[PDB]
């Protein structure tokens, strides 16, 4: 039942991307 | 490369891991310490064309500066000192030339001001 | 079905997401930092050596070296005041 | 070209016939058409009509190890092997000899009562095409009545039919397993060699 | 080109003599054909009792053979069929009559038959028990403990042919029946429809092992798959803790120095 571990390590690999993605400044 | 030897793998980064570990250690500032310390920091002169001025303890109750950029060797000081404490003190920078010994003499007279 | 729905993309997906150039950068900036701290904290360490306070930081100790040898006493940064305690040490066995 | 089978068809007074055996004799051509539709492709009218030592010899071992279903040579082989674990001068005749018994069992099965050394190695065309008669003639026995053992070939066939049909199962499931591995593997070796790339490059800005 | 034996050799011959005898008295050679043999015959022979003695002995050898009407002529031949070793040593005008001066040559010749029936006896009794053994071998070997298919897949051929042995021995046995005018073959038929159940039993325990060891393939795949899906479970898990943590590692010390980079460049008197 309780396999979301799938879920937990893809959220891993999501904050990696968003990381690698980001762009510093930011303005309006 | 087997997927059943990741152990092999696994093992180099639990190592390398740990490597960041050492050379990210905290270095210490070496400069906001001794002016903990010493309750002394260097800046630059409030008039620059005279350049360092000494600061002592955690308030503005003592500073000096010094130039040795034309004549005049001593720049001011917050507790004002009489000429004969300031040619001493010029002497020391020139004919004794001890930073050591015109730093203890200056904060004596300094702080009991 | 506690199995994978693709094992191939799932691993393919982490190496991919596997920025190398980034953290790269990042030891870069950190070195380059190092060698900022380095470079303008050297004039003023200086000074601060010239005055005979030389400082171990592997052993937990601070050093004095204004009496002509090294038999100065060191004092231990633990369990101590400095209100106007480490600093008076520091000023009074200083010629 | 050069030979003359032309005037060996010249078979004259031939109308009136006489035959001893219970099987029919052919005429040359129609025993070749059917030794060679029994897969005896070595047949042919040339070499029975004059028959020489060494043909026969060759066409008996395969006409006799196609009806039979065993091993002349297994035969002979078993004929020399000695008990335990100067005798050249007998081999080469026992070897001969035995051989002709087993061509002589097997004809006995077939209404011929007679065959001999000569039929083997001094082969004569008459003799050969009678011999070579009683074959065909059990052949077409065997053909007509073939259709009373149908079910038990179709039953054998059914029956090697599910084991390759479950080996076949057994080898997909097991290759296509094996092509799952693979993929993962490829994909894995990709990621540990990122992995070792990336630190290979980091240690470069330390110690 | 010469024969080694000592024909000339009375010990040789005396010996020969016994043994050509004591075969002959045994095997009822007297009595089949009315000539009485005796060592003194066998001393010195008649030419009717010689060819007597041959024929009998070839007839031993090749039961088929039909004998010419004058068997002096047809000897050489035989014998060359035969491969008798010691023929370029005998000389074809002297067959006509051997009781001559050449004797010792046709009394070592009829040893050599005498010898060459006996071992063929042993020959042929070896082939029967080889042709029994055969009989059998398929059934024996099918019926060992059962392989997988990557080192027996000749199976099928051995099944093929004992199937084919069955049928062999089915129409083997009818067309004797057959050439006797005789047409019911269900004694044969009884015989082949018995020993085909023995087929089906050997060839069933193959089908069966076989359901049974796909099954159970099917279960041991999926454990397989289910180990190296944690597998990869596992070295994603890790991976991606392993690239976080240092991430985070970088990112402490970058602001870490920044901040110390700010209180180096703080010249602020206040």
């Amino acid at each position: 039942r309780a396999a979301a571990v799938t879920s937990t390590l893809k959220a891993r690999i999501e904050k990696m991307k968003a990381k690698s993605r980001r762009e510093g400044t930011t303005r309006t | 490369a087997s997927i059943d030897a990741f152990s092999d793998l696994e093992r180099r980064m639990d190592g390398f891991q740990k490597d960041v570990a050492q050379v990210l250690a905290r270095q210490q500032n070496h400069v906001a310490l001794y002016e903990r310390l010493l309750q002394l920091r260097v800046l630059p002169g409030a008039s620059d064309v005279h350049d360092v001025r000494f600061v002592f303890g955690d308030d503005s109750r003592c500073w000096i500066e010094v130039a040795m950029h034309g004549d005049h060797v001593i720049g001011n000081s917050h507790p004002a000192l009489d000429p004969k404490s300031r040619a001493t003190l010029e002497h020391v920078l020139t004919v004794q030339g001890d930073l050591a010994a015109f730093l203890v003499v200056a904060r004596d007279m300094l702080l009991a001001s | 079905d506690n199995l994978l729905d693709n094992p191939v993309e799932f691993l393919k997906e982490v190496r991919e997401s596997f920025d190398i150039q980034q953290d790269v950068d990042a030891m870069k900036r950190i070195r380059h930092d190092l060698d900022v701290i380095k470079e303008e904290s050297e004039a003023r360490l200086k000074l601060y050596r010239s005055l005979g306070v030389i400082l171990d930081l592997e052993n937990d100790q601070v050093l004095i070296n204004r009496k002509n040898d090294g038999n100065i006493d060191i004092l231990p940064l633990d369990n101590n005041l400095s209100d106007f305690y480490k600093t008076k040490y520091i000023w009074e066995r200083l010629g | 070209a050069s030979i003359f089978k032309d005037l060996e068809a010249l078979s004259f007074q031939s109308n009136a016939s006489r035959n001893q055996d219970v099987f029919p004799i052919l005429d040359l051509q129609e025993l070749v058409i059917c030794l060679q539709s029994c897969d005896f492709a070595l047949a042919t009218q040339e070499n029975i009509s004059r028959p020489t030592s060494d043909y026969m010899v060759t066409l008996y071992k395969q006409i006799i190890e196609n009806f039979m279903g065993i091993s002349v040579e297994s035969l002979l082989n078993s004929s020399n092997q000695e008990t335990g674990d100067n005798e050249n001068i007998y081999l080469d005749t026992l070897n001969v000899l035995v051989l002709n018994k087993i061509c002589f069992k097997f004809f006995e099965n077939i209404g011929v009562q007679d065959f001999n050394m000569t039929d083997l190695y001094k082969p004569e065309a008459q003799r050969t095409q009678r011999l070579l008669s009683a074959v065909v003639n059990y052949a077409r026995f065997r053909e007509e009545r073939m259709f009373d053992c149908n079910s038990f070939i179709l039953q054998m066939e059914s029956l090697l039919g599910q084991i390759n049909k479950l080996n076949d199962e057994i080898k997909q499931l097991q290759k296509d397993f094996e092509v799952e591995v693979k993929e993962i593997e490829i994909e894995y070796s990709l990621l540990s060699g990122h992995i070792n790339k990336y630190m290979n490059e980091m240690l470069e800005y330390m110690q | 080109a010469r024969d080694p034996r000592p024909l000339r050799d009375k010990n040789f011959q005396s010996a020969i003599q016994e043994e050509i005898y004591d075969y002959l008295k045994k095997n009822k050679f007297d009595i089949e054909t009315n000539h009485p043999i005796s060592i003194k015959f066998l001393k010195q022979p008649t030419q009717k009792g010689f060819i007597i003695i041959f024929k009998w002995l070839y007839l031993r050898l090749d039961p088929g053979y039909g004998f010419t009407k004058s068997i002096e002529n047809e000897i050489y031949q035989i014998l060359k069929n035969l491969r008798y070793p010691f023929l370029e040593s005998i000389n074809k005008s002297q067959i006509s009559a051997v009781g001559g001066s050449n004797w010792h040559k046709f009394l070592g010749m009829l040893h050599w038959m005498v010898r060459t029936n006996i071992k063929l006896d042993m020959c042929l009794n070896k082939v029967d028990r080889s042709l029994i053994n055969q009989n059998t071998q398929e059934i024996t070997i099918l019926s060992q403990p059962l392989k997988t298919l990557d080192e027996q897949d000749q199976r099928q051929e051995r099944y093929e042919l004992m199937v084919e042995k069955l049928l062999i021995d089915y129409f083997t046995e009818s067309y004797k029946s057959f050439l006797k005018l005789e047409d019911n073959y269900e004694p044969s038929m009884q015989e082949l429809k018995l020993g085909f159940e023995k087929f089906v039993h050997i060839i069933n325990t193959d089908v069966t092992s076989t359901e049974l060891k796909l099954e159970e393939l099917k279960v041991d795949l999926n454990r397989k798959r289910y180990k190296l899906h944690q597998q990869v479970i596992h070295v994603i898990d890790i991976t991606s803790k392993f690239k976080i943590n240092i991430q985070s590692s970088l990112e402490n010390s970058e602001n870490e120095l920044g901040n110390v980079i700010e209180e180096l460049r703080n010249l602020e008197f206040e």
